[PDB]
């Protein structure tokens, strides 16, 4: 359970399920969640926009791009080994951690649920390719295989 | 069961190293289907 | 198995003397540890001398232009009489000061309901939370109301963490065999 | 009383209903390590300072 | 049949370390009159296997060298040394376990450029946030150290009641780690109002919710996504 | 700092991140997983000579 | 447990919370507004990396049944998983599933090598335990190596 | 059943003793003789927490 | 033979300031200020202990 109230939420949780929902529990869970919410969703946008009316703010905004672009460059999950069972890996700093799909448990979402069938139904990005060199038109370039 | 235990730890052994020891005595631990052993060390040593 | 009774190491060569105490240490390390119950070593694995020192004790650079609390800790003038105790032990910018001159600087001061364990160290071998090591409760003469959605109470957070939020996840693993 | 004592204005810090911790009198003892035991009182745990 | 009259051995060692090896364990069967008669071929199974070790096998952690220190920042008076993750650690393998920066302080060559640029109008305050005038003594502290209510008269624009905030607001206003997916520091402050008083009330018995400034719409409807 | 300093800057997002929401939805999330098994076996032999 | 304890449990912990994930800072990045913070921020450094040399459990020699080694000071204490017990975890049963084999176990360190190049470097042996019988292998590498002080 | 309920911790340094071990203390001959200490440590014990 | 693992969150996370805006307590800092300024490990490791 994410998000609501400790006390309706443990209750939920502590059901089994045998039954499946305990209706009255799950309303009031969803009464705590009205109480507290949790980030389900969202559009991002880059954070860099927001540095504005501060002493240099044009200055340390481009410092910061240029910044950003080196630290996704070296900071990018695409670097990881992938997961399993089709869990999308994140990369804080020094460790990869996979996000396992609905119907994927344990740790690193190594082992499946029952139903989850769909065996090697598999497909995320490599890295990016360093640049090419500047071409005729003095364009660089570069590429990420799906690999 | 009676439990073994210590009588007290001798002086001080005279310096050429240092050393006391433990006879295990004061309540001898085998009488009466005796318990458990005293506790370790039986004996003790040291530098002066 | 057998017990195996530990065994000191000789001592280390003395550290260089300490010019705030004019003593030198050495540490005896652990030759063999104690296992399986075998008797631990017995005796201290450090023992001090005295020395002449040939380095000088450094002495504090004072607070210059900021307020001194009085354990010798610095802080910004602007926090005297702020009403919130911004000398962590010591009050000491709330000394002699006038209820008159006291702001309202705040609402409320109660922070979140266990954040001074936030401001423990921690032993990574041992797995312990350790002592005190971080003030948790530096309010800098900020306001920093936050509405805990959980426990449904206004909480003030210090005016210098990143970010401290009541989102609840539960998690239940349930077995027969 | 005697630092209070002849003060011409006391300026009350601890305003607030503030209890003592609980027991925390009880560790100021010093205990007989071989023993196990509390004894007299050692350290003055009511000084707020 | 009583099929546990012909025992269960002990499981195989797992078949490997790591990345899903299995093991096994057949029954010390004897065939025999007993084995026979009570039907012990028909439906005792004569072995099981079962998955080990499943857990991928562990990545450790890679660190490069530095590189060269920095050209020492005039005002921090630290120059930079970083070095680079080779490889990150997963699957339980053993972290970097050290700095991936390190700082030492410099003697600078230059002088610092940066100066104090003093916003023009707006109430400066002793954070050294500039606010609209109209915020100061307008009754509500914004600079959050009550700068703008420090000396103040009439509190021109307090609204009507003490509506409640929004409920998690402040998770709005926390930064996003995109490539971490994992909330961050507050970024931002979801408790300015600006002295607008504009509410939404969620539900008829709620009372309304203040809306902050920085938010420009809010809709409360259920959905069961 | 003024000057681009790659760590300084790196700091940021170590502390705040890359992004921040323009848009969002919030919400609960329920995930429940139940699984049971059962194996019977009875046996009852009769021999006579 | 009852479904009343367990709710109220749940809810009284949101008023005295323990700490339960956290991520880790080494100590010494905290040495700071001192005399001379610069180089006891150092000697801290160096003194952590003494500490976990002393209580690092290498030193214990393996503990059976998969029971884990810990320094107690001088004195290593094998804690036995479930139900298994005496001086090295022999006596009794575990419990549940296990993978079977002995699992190895790093040797200590060796002290590093003297700056050769300027670079420290170290290695470490596996050897405590051997794996042995199916057991899993020691985790991690088997040697490092450091820019000198 | 064992309950855990707080931690405490003594400051490291520069403690405010109890008045009643100061007195006692105080009045501690220079010179060695051990009768004054084990009274000492009747009183107050051996070692505090 | 159960087994229950059981975790409630309450606070979602903290995040702690950087080094540079971290106010160290006064009793801690006062032991840094005792430090040797000097490789004695014997107080750097009663302040681990600690």
């Amino acid at each position: 359970i994410r998000g609501g109230r400790s006390e309706y939420g443990a209750a939920l949780a502590w059901e089994k399920g045998s039954s499946g929902l305990e209706e009255k529990t799950f309303s009031e869970w969803l009464e705590s969640v009205k109480e507290n919410p949790a980030v389900i969703d969202f559009e991002l946008a880059p954070i860099v926009d927001l540095v504005r009316n501060i002493p240099c703010a044009v200055t340390k905004r481009n410092n910061l791009r240029k910044a950003l672009q080196e630290y996704a460059a070296k900071f990018d999950p695409c670097q990881c080994a992938p997961c399993p069972n089709n869990g999308r890996p994140t990369l804080s700093g020094t460790e990869c951690l996979c996000v396992c799909q609905s119907g994927t448990y344990g740790e690193n979402c190594e082992k499946q649920s029952p139903d989850y069938k769909s065996n090697a139904v598999d497909g995320q990005w490599g890295c990016w390719s360093s640049w090419s060199t500047c071409d005729a038109t003095y364009k660089r370039s570069r590429t990420r295989e799906c690999n | 069961p009676i439990d073994g235990k210590w009588n007290c730890w001798s002086n001080w052994s005279s310096c050429s190293g240092r050393r006391k020891t433990r006879q295990r005595q004061c309540n001898n631990p085998p009488p009466q289907n005796g318990g458990s052993p005293c506790s370790g060390p039986a004996s003790e040593t040291l530098d002066c | 198995s057998s017990p195996v009774n530990c065994q000191w190491d000789f001592y280390a060569p003395w550290s260089e003397c300490n010019g705030c105490t004019k003593t030198q240490t050495r540490r005896r390390s652990v030759a063999v540890y104690g296992q399986y119950g075998g008797q631990p070593c017995v005796g201290n694995a450090f023992e001090t001398q005295s020395c002449e020192p040939t380095r000088g004790c450094p002495t504090e650079e004072g607070c210059g232009e900021r307020f001194r609390c009085f354990s010798g800790q610095c802080i910004s003038k602007s926090l005297v009489c702020n009403g919130d105790s911004d000398c962590d032990e010591d009050s000491a910018d709330e000394d002699r000061c006038e209820d008159s001159e006291r702001r309202p600087s705040c609402d409320i001061d109660k922070p979140p309901p266990n954040i001074e364990l936030t401001g423990n160290g921690y032993n990574e071998l041992t797995g312990q939370f350790r002592n005190r090591v971080i003030n948790t409760k530096s309010f800098g003469g900020q306001c920093r109301k936050v509405f805990s959605g959980d426990g449904k109470d206004f909480y003030r957070l210090s005016g210098n963490v990143l970010s401290y939020t009541f989102q609840v996840k539960i998690n239940n693993d349930f077995n027969y065999e | 009383q005697s630092d209070e004592a002849n003060c011409r204005r006391i300026y009350k810090k601890c305003q607030h209903e503030m209890d003592q911790y609980w027991g925390i009198g009880s560790l100021a003892s010093g205990i007989n390590l071989f023993t196990n035991s509390f004894e007299g009182p050692v350290l003055d745990h009511r000084y707020y300072a | 049949c009583f099929c546990d009259h012909y025992a269960w051995t002990q499981w195989t060692s797992c078949s490997k370390t790591c990345n899903s090896g299995t093991q096994s364990r057949h029954r010390q069967i004897v065939v025999d009159k007993y084995y026979q008669e009570n039907f012990c071929e028909q439906i005792c199974s004569k072995q099981e296997t079962r998955e080990c070790n499943w857990q991928r096998c562990p990545i450790n952690c890679l660190l490069g060298d530095f590189g060269p220190w920095s050209d020492c920042d005039p005002c921090i008076e630290k120059q930079s040394k970083v070095r680079s993750v080779l490889r990150p650690s997963q699957f339980g393998g053993q972290p970097c376990t050290a700095p991936l920066v390190a700082f030492q302080p410099c003697i600078p060559s230059k002088l610092c450029k940066i100066e104090e640029a003093d916003c023009k109008n707006k109430f400066r305050c002793d954070s050294g946030r500039c606010i609209a005038r109209k915020l100061e003594c307008n009754g509500e502290n914004d600079c959050g150290d009550n700068s703008d209510e420090r000396d103040c008269g009439r509190t021109k624009a307090v609204c009507t009641r003490k509506y409640n905030p929004i409920p998690s607001v402040q998770l709005m206003g926390n930064g996003f780690h995109f490539l971490a997916g994992e909330p961050r520091g507050e970024v931002l402050d979801n408790s300015f109002t600006g002295g607008i008083c504009k509410t939404v009330k969620s539900s008829r018995t709620s009372n309304p919710y203040r809306v902050p400034a920085n938010l420009e719409n809010v809709g409360f409807e259920v959905q069961t996504a | 700092p003024l000057e681009y300093n790659s760590a300084l800057y790196s700091r940021i997002f170590d502390d705040f991140g890359t992004h921040y929401f323009t848009s969002g939805s919030l919400g609960g999330v329920y995930d429940l997983l139940y699984q049971f098994s059962s194996e019977e076996l009875k046996n009852s032999g009769l021999t006579e000579e | 447990g009852n479904k009343r304890r367990y709710s109220a449990w749940a809810e009284s912990v949101t008023n005295l919370p323990q700490v339960i994930k956290q991520k880790l800072t080494p100590l010494y990045e905290l040495v700071k507004e001192v005399p001379c913070a610069s180089v006891k921020k150092l000697y801290l450094k160096w003194a952590l990396e003494e500490y976990l040399d002393e209580f690092d459990p290498c030193h214990c020699r393996p503990c059976q049944n998969g029971g884990l080694a810990t320094v107690e000071g001088t004195h290593c204490l094998c804690h036995c998983k479930p139900y298994t017990f005496g001086a090295a975890c022999e006596q009794g049963v575990l419990v549940g599933n296990q993978a079977g084999g002995v699992d190895g176990g790093w040797s200590c360190w060796s002290s590093w090598s003297p700056c050769v190049q300027g670079k420290k470097t170290r290695s470490r042996e596996c050897n405590n335990p051997p794996p042995s019988g199916g057991g899993r292998s020691c985790v991690g590498e088997t040697t490092e190596s450091t820019q000198c002080e | 059943s064992d309950l855990e309920v707080a931690h405490y911790k003594l400051k490291p340094r520069s403690l405010m003793l109890h008045y009643e071990f100061l007195q006692r203390v105080k009045r501690l001959p220079l010179e060695y003789s051990y009768g004054e200490y084990r009274d000492l440590f009747r009183d107050f014990g051996t070692h505090y927490i | 033979q159960l087994l229950v693992v059981e975790n409630t969150v309450e606070v979602a996370q903290f995040i702690n300031n950087n080094p540079e805006f971290l106010q160290l307590a006064e009793p801690f800092w006062k032991e840094l200020s005792h430090l040797p300024s000097l490789y004695d490990y014997s107080a750097y490791r009663r302040l681990i202990d600690q």
